[PDB]
RNA sequence: UGUUGUCGGCCGCGCCGGCGGCCAAAGCCCGGGGGCUCCGCGCCCCCGGCAGCCGUCGUCGGCACGGCCGGGCGCGCCGAAAGGCGUGCCCCUCGGGGCACUGCGCCAACGGGCUCCCCAUCCGACCCGUCUUGAAACACGGACCA
RNA sequence: GGAUGAACCGGAAGCCGGGUUACGGUGCCCAACUGCGCGCUAACCUAGAACCCACAAAGGGUGUUGGUCGAUUAAGACAGCA
RNA sequence: GCGCUGAAGCGCGCGACCCACACCCGGCCAUCUGGGCGCCCCGAUGAGUAGGAGGGCGCGGCGGCCAUGCAA
């Protein structure tokens, strides 16, 4: 792909690689088509060349030109799109990084047991699939 | 692009082997015995199973057998499993090739 | 101070740790030779 | 990043459709390196990149070549996709050496489908085409579009990949609506599942 | 060191700003520093006179 | 250099104290040094040797300095080792070798008809309370007197120890089963209950002992 | 800004010199850059261009930068330009549509070494002048990023923006 | 005789933190003026207070690992252990700190060589000797040995 | 290191051991990146310091990108059709 | 060489890596610095044809010393 570049505002991006270590932005200035301002609310602006940093599906409420109050109260009116952006499209990284955090004790029970009852759920779902198939 | 999903992969890293053990009487095959330094983060050890080693064989620096033989092997399986695991290698190593730094 | 230097008589320096940036290129260009304080510095450092 | 395909101790089949030929026997010849024994299906719909012409002049050299000069016994050219993709494994490789041959013995290239191999193929990190011709990015050519210029095996092979193709296309119709019949009970008693202390902690860990 | 620059900007006054923003480099005075040196051989005598 | 510095900073300074031990009883420490010691009949030469004193007491102290510290970075006691899981009470295992980390030879005695002995990767080993100085090594395999009771009856001891504390700590008992089930391992959480030690300790150091020498093993 | 691209050094100096009762007089030419070592260099070229000096008739009094200056924040740069290429060096002027200042110069190194091929050995340019946004002439990106800010247009390639995924 | 834990030295590694350099400053909130664009938005610039934190030089501060090689310390008491327990000075005058004050001696655990072949890898360009500026040499000399 | 290679590059070597590097290189063969930001090329140009060894000229090219200057424009252009 | 093409080409920047017998480091061989008691030690440089200079191995018979031999 020659994909997405552009000059626009409203449309959270993800990460493809640099320093930081984080990180998801969306873009605040728009400064022709190829160099773009990008920032967030708890997260450091920076303006790139940002060909191979990709833009996920989900959209926030705010019209073009952001300066930093403005793009916190956006943030706020927002929040929700986070959550889509803990979960998926893009986005994805909480829901993954519930499972790196598990190689623990505490965390290594909560385990056998989640695979304890998944098991007494296969046998139930069995049993049902028995009386369905004859 | 590469779109990342990705996984990580990074090559970082040195490890030490322990030591080689090459038997016989005719049943056994070969076993190595690798120590990394720290590394491989319970989670990469264990989602992986596949460690590749690649050492190479590089002039170490006396005169030695420079070689164009890099040498790459699996990891079976922990034995060690929060350190020290266990290794195999296909080609068979260098003399008393045990020692010197592994990595990836 | 300057016959100080009569030092004893030549430091053995280590090959620099992580190289240089190429040998047959001066400091204008980002290579290593020519005069240069900042990056002297850096190289001793290196040359452990 | 992590190659998602690579490693597994023994496995190997790979699916070559629109594939980038040289990138999939790049890592095929690594595998085979490695000790593995690789099988790659469907040699015929995977792509090279670039110009039919130049692609065709380059392979019509070898076909001119062919012919002379002569004692007979090789230098040779294979007419047909799988045999196309051993020839590039057969220089890929160090193409000399007994570990090297030894590691070309265990490469197999199969044309649509060996009769079954349906344990699924698995795609290799992106060695995957669409894009690798741009959108755009000028042609790209099938190996199944060479080898009709070449000759059989490709003739025979493509009306074999089309009854495989053709009779596999009806047994997955089927067995995805049984699939599916399957899921929907499946979820409904996970929207039941009867309860928890332990058992919802790991579904917060999705 | 910090003496050797510190007059430089105690009495000066025309070096930082118009300097960002404009050319040229200013009149006045100027501080001088010293300085010794180290040499370390990085190209061996292999193909020189 | 945050430990080392520590070192530096008489010199000496305990050591500057210690001469002074000696000058307050009074007039010493040249006579003593120069009068003293021993000899002479003897038989033969050189008389190049050796051993005990003075060295000797630099390299026990500073064997020593890893030992706390290894179990400061991956937590817990030391040897000697339990059950968890398995049977309910049962019976006391002690570390006396790594092959590794994870393979470990966990230890016992048998001097008529005996008792075995694993080596495992894993089967079942969490740690109790009692640590020594040793890491993980002593072996092959020996003990034996009372021992596959005493041994066992200082198992019943810490087993009702901590069988108290996985009641009141567990996830429950079916996963410290699997903690038990690992056995490399380690790090997360080390130190519940069981107090104290003295005798557990005590026996543990016997363990050791008789995974020595000098029984039943000389010809 | 992150691993440089080139920091421009106002260098004010000097030129000290004789017995006779001339001296130099007073100069910056202010010449982008990585740090010292760029500069050291520079003087000695911008004294064999200009004056003829020397390097020991060139003195150098103080050197001060500029911290982001641009804080991030933009202008479209004309510059005016030499590059060596089929012979010596030609003159261009390019007014690019850029970030800042740095930026203007790998997209004049890449444009001089793609566009008009330029290899190594080569220096820079004369100069880079800002200019303001309904101004820019010539030609094809900054048009229309000039329309971009004028906006309805900030606005529109969101129209691909937005358009990747999907509404 | 073989192995494994370690104390000491040497080198490598990644990560974290502070201060000064660019009189520090991106900065933001407050307050005042100018410009462009004169279709208005928006853009810019400058100055004071002020959360703030930045990329780079220099430097110092804190940790954790590996590889290789080898085997300064005590001399009364308590303390498993590490550690402190003699006294004077001074800064801080808090926790504490540095500074000063005889001689002598000198580790743990456990129970092989070589020949030919095969596979990997390199020399590889024969060797070898000679001739030659240059030899594998399609330059010369040898069947092989005593 | 340069596919091979007397004299190019790195480099001047007692033997061994380990560490880090130089030149040069990091898709596979082949250790090690299918590295990052950007831009040009689609001819398989093209994977090339140097070499009897690696050719390519005078001259030409609305291929394509890019830079610039003059003039003409909603006091309606350039082209086409009428 | 396989042979790539929004690169595995090309150019402008850049990050991390690899890689000699080099350089460091450890232990050891000559000469020389010298030192110290026929012997020990500290550090440096130390490829090699023609070739000079010097120490040594082996052959055969002779002499003085000193043995070995029914299994040389």
């Amino acid at each position: 792909m020659p994909f997405k570049r552009f000059v626009e505002i409203g449309r959270v991006a993800l990460v493809n690689y640099g320093k930081d270590y984080g990180r998801l932005v969306v873009i605040v200035d728009v400064v022709d088509q190829n160099r773009a301002l990008v920032d967030a609310p708890d997260m450091v602006r920076c303006q790139i060349n940002f060909k191979r940093l990709s833009l996920t599906d989900i959209k926030i409420d705010i019209k073009r030109v952001p300066k930093k109050t403005t793009l916190i109260k956006a943030m706020e009116e927002a929040d929700v799109k986070n959550k889509w952006e803990n979960s998926s499209w893009g986005k994805k990284l909480i829901v993954q990084k519930r499972r790196a955090s598990l190689n623990d004790f505490d965390r290594f029970k909560v385990m056998l047991a989640k695979i304890k009852r998944g098991g007494a759920i296969r046998q139930e779902l069995a049993k049902l699939k028995k009386t369905a198939a004859a | 692009m590469k779109g990342r999903q990705g996984q990580r992969v990074r090559l970082y890293v040195r490890g030490t082997i322990l030591g080689y053990k090459r038997s016989k009487s005719n049943q056994y095959e070969n076993t190595s015995l690798l120590q990394i330094e720290g590394v491989n983060t319970k989670e990469e050890v264990g989602w992986y199973a596949g460690k590749r080693i690649a050492y190479v064989y590089k002039a170490k620096t006396k005169s030695n057998d420079s070689t164009i033989r890099c040498i790459w092997g699996k990891v079976t399986r922990p034995h060690g499993n929060s350190g020290v695991v266990r290794a195999k290698f296909r080609s068979n190593l260098p003399p008393t090739s045990m020692g010197k730094k592994v990595r990836v | 101070f300057k016959e100080a230097n009569n030092f004893l008589w030549p430091f053995k320096l280590k090959a620099p740790l992580g190289g240089l940036k190429k040998k047959r290129n001066h400091y204008v260009e980002g290579g290593d030779a020519g005069n240069r304080e900042n990056y002297i510095n850096q190289l001793v450092r290196r040359m452990n | 990043m992590v190659s998602g395909s690579g490693v597994c101790a023994k496995r190997v089949v790979v699916d070559a459709r629109h594939h980038m030929l040289g990138r999939l026997a790049s890592i095929v010849a690594k595998e085979l390196l490695n000790g593995q024994r690789v099988v790659v299906v469907r040699c015929e719909e995977i792509c090279m990149s670039g110009g039919l012409v130049r692609q065709k002049m380059k392979y019509l050299r070898f076909l001119r070549k062919r012919m002379n000069t002569k004692p007979s016994h090789g230098p040779i050219h294979f007419r047909a996709p799988a045999k196309i993709l051993w020839r590039t494994i057969r220089g890929m490789i160090p193409h000399k050496t007994a570990r090297g041959e030894a590691a070309l013995a265990r490469l197999k290239a199969y044309e649509g489908v060996p009769p079954p191999y349906d344990r699924t193929k698995r795609m290799v990190i992106p060695d995957a085409l669409k894009v690798l011709r741009l959108q755009p990015g000028h042609r790209y050519c099938l190996l199944g579009q060479l080898s009709k210029e070449v000759g059989w095996n490709y003739a025979d092979t493509i009306r074999e990949l089309e009854e495989k193709r053709k009779e596999k296309a009806k047994v997955s119709y089927d067995r995805r609506k049984q699939l599916a019949k399957l899921r929907v009970k499946a979820e409904k008693a996970a929207e039941e599942k009867l309860g928890t202390q332990l058992e919802i902690l790991a579904p917060i860990k999705y | 060191a910090e003496q050797y620059a510190g007059e430089y900007e105690a009495q000066d006054k025309e070096l930082v700003q118009l300097k960002r923003e404009a050319r040229m480099k200013g009149g006045f005075y100027v501080s001088p520093e010293a300085k010794p040196l180290f040499v370390v051989r990085i190209r061996g005598i292999n193909a020189m006179h | 250099m945050a430990p080392t510095s520590k070192m530096a900073l008489g010199i000496k300074r305990a050591s500057r104290s210690h001469t002074y031990h000696r000058r307050g009883l009074w007039a010493i420490k040249a006579k003593h040094g120069g009068a003293l010691p021993k000899a002479e009949k003897p038989a033969a030469i050189a008389e190049p040797k050796f051993y005990p004193a003075d060295d000797v007491k630099p390299r026990t102290v500073s064997t020593r300095k890893p030992h706390p510290t290894k179990l400061r970075s991956t937590i817990t006691p030391g040897t000697v080792l339990i059950l968890l899981a398995g049977r309910y009470m049962g019976k006391r295992v002690v570390f006396l070798k790594q092959l590794q980390s994870g393979l470990l030879l966990i230890t016992g005695p048998f001097k008529i008809n005996g008792v075995p002995i694993r080596r495992v990767n894993q089967a079942y080993v969490i740690a109790t309370s009692t640590k020594v100085d040793i890491s993980k090594v002593n072996v092959q395999k020996f003990d034996d007197k009372y021992f596959a009771r005493e041994k066992k009856t200082r198992a019943k001891k810490t087993e009702g120890e901590l069988f108290e504390s996985d009641k009141e700590a567990t996830k429950n008992l079916p996963d410290f089963k699997k903690d038990d089930q690992k056995v490399i391992d380690a790090e997360l959480i080390k130190a519940i209950d069981a107090v104290p030690d003295l005798k557990n300790y005590l026996g543990a150091r016997f363990s050791l002992r008789d995974g020595d020498k000098p029984h039943e093993m000389t010809f | 800004m992150g691993a440089f691209r080139f920091h421009q050094y106002q260098v004010v100096g000097r030129g000290l010199p004789t017995p006779t009762d001339e001296h130099p007089k007073i100069y910056r030419m202010k010449l982008w850059a990585t740090n010292e070592v760029r500069a050291k260099s520079k003087f000695w070229y911008f004294l064999r261009k200009l004056k003829k000096v020397k390097k020991s008739n060139g003195q150098i009094l103080a050197i001060n930068e500029i911290f982001e200056k641009n804080p991030t924040t933009i202008k479209n740069y004309g510059i005016w330009l030499r590059y060596q290429s089929r012979t010596g060096y030609h003159n261009m002027y390019k007014e690019y549509r850029d970030t800042t200042l740095n930026g203007a110069v790998e997209q004049m190194y890449t444009e001089m070494a793609s566009r008009h091929r330029v290899r190594f050995p080569c220096i820079q340019i004369i100069k880079t002048a800002t200019v303001h946004f309904k101004l820019c002439k010539r030609d094809n990106t900054k048009q229309f990023h000039k329309s971009d800010i004028k906006f309805p247009l900030v606005y529109r390639k969101v129209r691909p923006p937005t358009r990747k995924l999907k509404t």
